[PDB]
RNA sequence: UAUAAUAGUAGUGUA
RNA sequence: AGUACACUACU
């Protein structure tokens, strides 16, 4: 409400403002940004009649009077006038130019974390780098950054070299580069994908690097799709230790031993955590009395068969596990739920994060982790300390083996599935860097949507509201599009076989302990109904502005620019791709497809047509043009090939010049150039393709 | 490395006391039009207990001088106008400004960043509740006192403070509504929609999260020095602070609030809630001084969410409004209205010396021709909150046209009470 | 929004229906929609989907906002011309609530605020308040009226102001070496005296 | 001359570096 | 998309002074916006526009 | 009623309207109608491999190859260094540069101009116009070669008496037979081609 | 009662004290430690930076 | 037709 | 240790 009305104030000013200037017979413009207290006003002013004092007295006047008429006052100590610089909410504008001040951002390098593990804070901290990044930052002091952002948590967790948990002597690892990061290692990325996937650019990082050094050289230079296809040519003997030890991880720790390479729909990287050494805290259970709700926890639970009313209603109605209810019962049995975990009932008592920082310091070589988990991940003890922790692991990966199937395996659940990692892994591999050139001019532009393809019409809660029934039409929901999207979801589930997986891990530990474990089937429940809202969750829409030296508008030159970006703080590169980049797919699909050479054919054709009519003499333009189609290749492709693929096709009118000097153009090209470009014709004689009217009269 | 072995290392408030202020002071310093040293003698105030608080202010004092003497230094660089979009733009990248902190020459750019970093070197929770708590009292009881003593009168022409142009406020949100609401037809139904009106109050966001929040009665029990401070105040007003969610939780339990449209129910208690309470804390923030936080009870966030969410759909119509804009945004807008004034500054005086420059291809011709000028006045209003007429808000609910009779009634009554917090 | 992808698609089937038995054809409607700001493709068919694995349209609806925008700031002062392109008509949901607040003109707070404004202003308040746009032949009956009556005050107020810009010298408050000097001397008293 | 003056030298120099690792009246004569 | 295309609505915009032509503009624009769109999905698919 | 509508385009008819047209990506189907090809980017040129093309004393194909030399501002090839050009000779036995550089276009360029804007931050705007006819890529091309080589004839007269003095001349037969005597490297390179 | 007890900063004596602690701070600290640095953040993140 | 969506905890930037 | 506007992390 008060920057309505600060907006009408300043609207206000503008017709003081045009009014006044109308009077000297001049032009003016006023673009006044207001926020809650802090206002940018620029104007632009062209008048002969008298010199700038007098109008910038004028203004300032004005624009005291005008904050005083609505009530409001200029803070005129804290309020100044520039020829260029704009400042409205600690983002300026220089001229054009926009301007942040990222160091901040890197300040943040060594802030508070969750403090949960050696995984979390570090990803935690690396935001502070990427967000950083986000506002023109240079590479170097990113870089600095994220290596301050892993020196602070390794000191957190003594895990520093030469201390009690460094792992390097523990894992076949030359340095911590090699080991994952989830296993206390560093991140090895380039900082585009760090930047752009956030935090997984390891393992996609580590797999383009197996691809580029195991792939035949004939099938060095096409997309990613075509060069993971090779993996079955591939030889397990050749492989080096740590390359066994980082596939064996993300074979068993990471994925799941019921995969098959024949499964053509399965889980995302979005849909698993990475966290595997988490540390254990012992902590002081908390007052919480104030709280009526957990006063009426506590007498449910005191109650005799309290407990499992609840559980089975949850279990009943699982679709309030990863969203809201939508009435008052609901509701109440949510938040009853939700005091049952640990982690909730430690964040409502009081947080400090240095008690906190100062307690994992402290609780470093006590045996924190519960290795049974662990052990879970893989084929089926107590509280153990990190180094042990590394040994059992190390123990347990001896036994296991690797195969052309599971290298397959990770290669198709790990960047098949994503389309958004499919294009990461395709600029990494076709990059293409141009001329180097000084930032002149930076621009904001925001980040697109990687995943185009859209199969789920509705919200996500809606859809899993529905799929917990068995009935399209829900309160707000279209009964088709909810039939549709449902039809689909179920898909999903027998293909992925969740179901499946989750019924016999709640049999297993009926058949174990031999009494029914609710909580373990909530928790199991939980799992899969987040597993499906990450699957359905159709755009998150997110606002993500980057600072770039051009402006980006389609995803390519976004990636493109990010690239030339993100690898020398002195200049920045032009980078254009091999191979088309993009794979049309959607997110738990495996893309077994790769995209035609069409862009590629257009763009040579192109770029010789204009090169030959801007640098070569008239008369011996079309001699090059032969010369250039019968011996030449545009990106490792023979240009012949490409003229043979515009000739045998359906976009031959886009270059109607280039086919009639070569022949080819046979009329027919001309109906439809003609029919496209025509329209109605008025003169009384209205013509039109092959519609003329006469009106007399 | 000599002043960053100090400034990292600093953990006391005589350098939190410098860090801020030399924003202001160097700026204004820098700038064209600004009162320098009005905030000079008001509000600097430099906090100087070490030798490096001493030598840090020789350096800002030295820097303000510098600042005025180099601020003609800053040139633009030549704009690469395509006509499609604007590339090769900005500031030169010339090192001849001086710089701050120690010597040697910077950019402009990096003359705004040793101006503007030096305020993130300080450490957020420096401050001491004992002594923030009596100074963040002590202002709000002075303004609140001066308010009573001194301002007597709401409305007036000749632009006193702490007062309001009557005709002129009411034309202008006339014109400004009228043109917010014949901008988008459907205005009623996208507030009942986005806002989640029509829905159960357990699916808002704001009403479910585990922030504190106030309660007033007989809580004595739970709270228990207080046992003196019940016995030596007749007066005493007792308070307990909660969470949101075990708030609604309780609300809801002892069925004050049910599952029915939360519009209706906020409504009710727009009038069934009468008087309203609010307690405030330290924020904890990294300024010399620390910032008052209020939180107030669960109906006022209610009332409070339905007004504000009212005039939020109409912010969003705004183009002038940045509120609304969603988050880093802002930078992307600030560059579009920028991008605009140097093509409407090129088009303008190409277009009107067009006969001046015909004639020249002489000095008294270049004199005669019409002189582009550009201003931007950033700036900061004074105690937003604090110094504000409350009544003018009156206008903006009864010229609503998108509200009923009943509704601008309830709205007003609950801004009524509101003004007797 | 997809609503006129659904509509089309229905008059389609039902009008294509009919005549595929009796071509012996199966006629399926493909159905390809772009969102123009968050450009992403929802093609209806899953067999059509089937026939084309990957699809990368790349494409970038700007140039065309631009030109809207332009648009509406030149056209964005005429009424007529936002009646011309506005959806629809005016329209409000159910009232929140069915009955109003009687006791909000006996509030002490409103009886100030009443008699702090002059009688015609009063008058104009009140009769605001009771304002109904949805019983009213015209929603902005209320508005313009107000605006009308104001318009003198405003325009005299604004040319005022106008007149005021030829009023004014050229000195402005610069800062220069003086005024920073001035202010270290006052600022060092204060703090000393503090 | 500043343009070349550092070409010419380095021709020089690698020259002269070249023939060892592979181990006036010039201008009149001529 | 075409840059002849984008002077010749400007220009037509800039040209126009009348309410009742401003609808037509946008009208114009938006099917130019379907027609750009389907084109290049056209071109994307390889099939005949 | 029915008729055969006139096609607005034919092939005969494009084919003699282009006669005064030697432009591969511009045609003219019609009587002022024109076909073009889209643009793009020179920075691709880089992603083309094939033989040499050997066309007097130019070889077309380092032309592609050549990044310095591709900018279309005439001011940025007239003003360019005889290095980028030196990759471009491909000579084997031609007696004039005129008769090398005839195999370049001849068409006018484009220019950036500057000009000053006249406000109170004084800034200069560039823009790019179409040039006259005396500024083309030949016209630059041999502006360039005789002013860079004319600093280099003056910066390697050894001999007193000139460049083209018989005892310079056999310093210079001296100098290229110990540069093809010797390995190549790309200083030696650059100063053969010189 | 007092009050909060702070050094005259516009005293010459004091800023000269100020400075000299600065530059003595300098003198000592600016001299090589006389050992290869070998730490984590060089060691790991070299090669990028 | 530039408009429908929103789990919990923690951190950061902003007013 | 609150209102809003975001972005990023973990389950
Ligand atoms: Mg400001
Ligand atoms: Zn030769």
């Amino acid at each position: 409400t008060s920057s309505y009305v600060h907006s009408c104030a300043m609207s206000v000013y503008k017709e003081i403002l045009k009014e006044a200037i109308t009077l000297l017979d001049g032009s003016i413009l006023v673009n006044s940004l207001v926020h809650s207290d802090d206002n940018q006003t620029s104007i632009t002013i062209v008048q002969d009649k008298m010199e700038n004092d007098k109008i910038i007295d004028f203004a300032m006047k004005e624009f005291e009077r005008a904050c005083l008429t609505f009530g409001c006052q200029a803070n005129m100590k804290k309020t100044y006038v520039t020829n260029c610089i704009k400042e409205f909410v600690s983002l300026f504008n220089l001229y054009g130019e926009p301007f942040s001040i990222y160091g901040r951002f890197l300040l943040t390098s060594v802030g508070d974390c969750a403090y949960i593990g050696p995984y979390e804070d570090l990803a935690s901290r690396i935001s502070s780098a990427q967000t950083a990044i986000k506002h023109g930052c240079p590479p170097s002091l990113a870089w600095v950054s994220i290596a301050i952002s892993h020196w602070m948590t390794s000191l957190t967790y003594n895990m520093l070299p030469g201390q009690s948990n460094d792992p390097i002597d523990y894992f076949p690892a030359e340095n911590r580069k090699d080991i994952p990061i989830e296993l206390n290692g560093v991140l090895d990325a380039p900082l585009s994908m760090i930047s752009t996937v956030g935090l997984e650019s390891g393992n996609l990082y580590f797999l383009i690097k197996l691809l580029s050094k195991y792939t035949p050289v004939m099938q060095k230079r096409e997309s990613v799709v075509n060069q993971i296809a090779e993996v079955k040519n591939w030889k397990v003997e050749d492989l080096t230790d740590n390359e066994i030890f980082r596939l064996k991880i993300l074979r068993y720790l990471v994925l799941d031993a019921e995969m098959d390479p024949s499964d053509i729909m399965g889980e995302t990287s979005d849909m698993r955590g990475r966290s595997i050494l988490t540390p254990r805290k012992f902590t002081t259970a908390g007052s919480l009395r104030k709280l009526y709700s957990f006063s009426k926890y506590q007498d449910r639970l005191s109650s005799p068969g309290g407990m499992v009313e609840l559980f089975t209603y949850l279990l009943e109605k699982p679709e309030l596990l990863v969203t809201k209810g939508e009435d008052m019962k609901d509701y109440m049995e949510s938040v009853i739920f939700r005091y049952n975990s640990k982690r909730f009932k430690e964040s409502l008592s009081i947080q400090n994060p240095a008690q906190l920082f100062i307690e994992q310091i402290l609780f470093s070589h006590k045996p924190v982790i519960d290795f049974s988990g662990i052990r879970d991940k893989y084929i089926n003890l107590g509280k153990v300390t990190f180094t042990e922790a590394y040994r059992l692991l190390m123990r347990d990966l001896s036994s296991l083996e690797l195969t052309n199937d599971d290298i397959q395996v990770i290669y198709s659940y790990i960047i098949l599935n994503d389309p958004m990692m499919i294009t990461i892994a395709n600029t990494h591999i076709l990059s293409i860097y141009g001329s180097p050139q000084r930032r002149m001019g930076m621009s904001c532009s925001t980040m697109p949507e990687f995943r185009n393809l859209k199969l789920i019409h509705h919200s996500p809660a809606l859809v899993l509201r529905a799929y917990s029934k068995n009935n399209p039409d829900i309160q707000g929901a279209d009964p088709t599009e909810m039939a549709r999207d449902l039809v689909h979801l179920k898909e999903f589930v027998e293909n992925t076989n969740l179901e499946e997986k989750m019924k016999v891990r709640i049999a297993m530990n009926e058949a174990e302990k031999g009494q029914r474990d609710i909580v373990f089937e909530l928790k199991e429940m939980t799992r899969f109904y987040q597993v499906c809202y990450e699957y359905v969750k159709s755009t998150e829409h997110k606002i993500k502005v980057f600072i770039l030296p051009a402006k980006s508008y389609t995803t390519t030159d976004f990636c493109s620019l990010m690239q030339g970006n993100l690898i020398k703080d002195k200049e920045w590169y032009t980078v254009h791709y091999l191979k088309q980049i993009l794979s049309g797919g959607h997110k738990a699909i495996m893309q077994h497809n790769a995209t035609s050479e069409q862009n590629i054919a257009f763009e040579c054709f192109k770029l010789i047509t204009h090169f030959a009519d801007s640098f070569i003499d008239s008369l011996s333009r079309s001699a090059f043009l032969q010369l250039i189609i019968d011996e030449f290749s545009y990106k490792d492709v023979k240009v012949s090939k490409l003229y043979d693929i515009i000739k045998n096709g359906y976009n031959r009118t886009d270059f109607i010049p280039l086919l009639f000097r070569t022949g080819d153009l046979r009329q027919a090209d001309l109906d439809k150039y003609d029919a496209m470009k025509s329209h109605e014709r008025v003169t009384l004689t209205i013509t039109g393709y092959n519609r003329s009217i006469t009106i007399i009269g | 490395m000599n002043f960053s072995i100090y400034t990292s290392l600093s953990i006391t408030k005589s350098v939190l006391s410098l860090t801020e202020p030399a924003r202001y002071m160097i700026m204004n310093s820098l700038a064209i039009s600004s009162n320098v040293k009005d905030y000079i003698a008001e509000k600097f105030s430099p906090y100087t207990k070490t030798l490096f608080s001493v030598y840090m202010t020789r350096l800002i004092k030295n820097a303000c001088f510098d600042a005025y003497d180099q601020r003609q230094r800053v040139q633009l660089r030549d704009i690469y106008l395509s006509d499609y979009d604007i590339t090769q733009k900005g500031i030169k990248d010339n090192r001849e400004l001086t710089s701050i902190w120690f010597p040697g020459s910077v950019t402009l750019k990096e003359y705004l960043t040793q101006i503007y970093l030096p305020f993130y070197f300080n450490a957020k929770g420096l401050h001491e509740k004992h002594h923030v708590m009596v100074d963040l009292a002590k202002t709000i009881l002075e303004i609140e006192c001066e308010q009573r003593e001194n301002i007597k009168e709401i409305w007036s022409t000749n632009c006193t403070k702490q007062t309001v142009n009557l005709k002129i406020l009411i034309h202008s949100l006339c014109k400004n509504l009228l043109a917010d609401t014949s901008r988008h037809n459907h205005l009623r139904n996208r507030i009942e929609n986005r806002n989640n009106f029509r829905r159960s109050i357990t699916t808002i966001s704001t009403f479910t999260s585990s922030k504190s929040c106030l309660k007033i009665g007989d809580f004595r029990k739970e709270k228990e020095n207080y046992e003196m401070l019940r016995n030596a105040m007749p007066n005493y007003t007792d308070y307990i602070s909660t969470k949101v969610f075990d708030r609604l939780y309780e609300l809801l339990d002892k069925k004050v609030l049910t599952d029915k449209p939360v519009i209706e129910q906020i409504m009710d208690m727009m009038i069934d809630h009468k008087k309203f309470y609010f307690t405030f804390f330290n924020k904890g923030q990294k300024t010399s001084k620390d910032r008052e936080i209020f939180v107030g009870e669960y109906e006022a966030k209610m009332c409070m969410y339905a007004v504000e969410r009212i005039a939020k759909e109409r912010c969003k119509l705004n183009p002038d409004e940045m509120i609304s804009e969603p988050g880093d945004g802002k930078l992307k807008v600030l560059e579009q209205k920028s991008e605009q004034e140097i093509r409407f500054l090129v088009e303008t005086t190409r277009q009107k010396n067009r006969e001046i420059d015909e004639a020249i291809e002489i000095e008294k011709l270049s004199l005669g021709k019409a002189k582009g000028l550009k201003m931007e006045i950033n700036a900061d209003m004074s105690k937003w909150s604090a110094q504000d007429v409350f009544y003018k808000y009156f206008w903006l609910i009864a010229l609503d046209p998108i509200l009923y009779p009943q509704e601008k009634e309830r709205i007003l009554y609950f801004m009524c009470n509101y003004m007797d917090k | 929004s997809n609503e006129s992808s659904v509509i089309t698609y229905d008059k389609y089937y039902e009008l294509t229906r009919d005549i595929s038995d009796r071509l012996s054809i199966p006629i399926e409607i493909v159905i390809i929609r772009i969102d123009p700001v968050s450009r992403d493709l929802h093609i209806n068919s899953d067999r059509f989907k089937e026939l084309y694995p990957t699809i990368v349209v790349d494409i970038n609806f700007n140039q065309f906002f631009d030109l809207k925008q332009l648009l509406y700031e030149k056209f964005g002062d005429d009424e007529e011309f936002l009646l011309k392109v506005a959806h629809g008509d005016f329209t409000l949901t159910a009232p929140w609530c069915k009955t109003g607040c009687p006791e909000f003109w006996k509030h002490p707070i409103y009886k100030e605020f009443k008699m702090s404004m002059p009688v015609p202003e009063r008058r104009l308040f009140e009769e605001s308040v009771k304002f109904n746009a949805y019983e009213s032949e015209r929603w902005n009956t209320n508005l313009v009226k107000i605006r009308e009556y104001t318009k003198k005050d405003y325009s005299e107020h604004i040319s005022k102001s106008a007149k005021n810009i030829f009023l004014a010298s050229g000195f402005y408050k610069q800062p220069n070496k003086n005024e920073i000097s001035e202010g270290w001397t006052l600022m060092v008293e204060r703090v000393q005296d503090q | 001359i500043p343009p070349w003056n550092v070409m010419t030298e380095n021709f020089k120099k690698k020259c002269i570096a070249l023939i060892n690792s592979k181990f006036s009246e010039f201008t009149k004569l001529m | 998309m075409d840059y002849q295309e984008y002077q010749q609505f400007l220009a037509r915009i800039n040209t126009a002074r009348d309410a009742c032509v401003a609808k037509d503009i946008d009208v114009d624009l938006l099917m130019a916006r379907k027609d750009y769109f389907g084109r290049e999905l056209c071109k994307s698919l390889n099939i005949e526009y | 009623a029915e008729v055969d509508g006139d096609q607005r385009i034919l092939i005969r008819s494009l084919d003699y309207l282009n006669n005064d047209i030697f432009s591969l990506s511009r045609i003219k189907v019609g009587l002022d109608e024109f076909a073009t090809i889209k643009k793009a980017h020179f920075s691709k040129m880089v992603s083309f491999e094939g033989p040499p093309i050997k066309t007097g004393l130019l070889d077309l194909t380092e032309l592609m190859k050549s990044q310095d030399l591709l900018n279309l501002n005439y001011d940025n090839i007239r003003n360019s260094n005889l290095i980028s050009f030196s990759k471009l000779i491909c000579c084997e036995g031609s007696d004039n540069i005129n008769d090398g550089l005839e195999f370049l276009s001849d068409d006018p360029m484009n220019f950036t101009e500057g000009e000053a804007i006249h406000s109170t931050p004084i800034f200069n705007i560039y823009y790019s116009k179409r040039g006259e006819r005396h500024m083309t890529y030949r016209n630059a091309i041999k502006l360039l070669i005789e002013r860079e080589t004319k600093i280099f004839e003056e910066a390697f007269t050894f001999s007193e008496n000139g460049f083209i003095s018989p005892e310079n001349l056999g310093c210079l037969e001296a100098v290229v037979s110990l540069i093809k005597l010797l390995k190549t490297n790309e200083w030696s390179t650059v100063i053969d081609k010189c | 009662v007092s009050k909060p007890k702070i050094l005259d900063f516009d005293d010459a004596n004091m800023y000269l004290a100020s400075l000299t602690m600065m530059e003595q701070s300098k003198k000592i600290l600016s001299k090589s430690n006389g050992l290869k640095p070998d730490n984590f953040i060089l060691n790991e993140f070299g090669s990028r930076i």
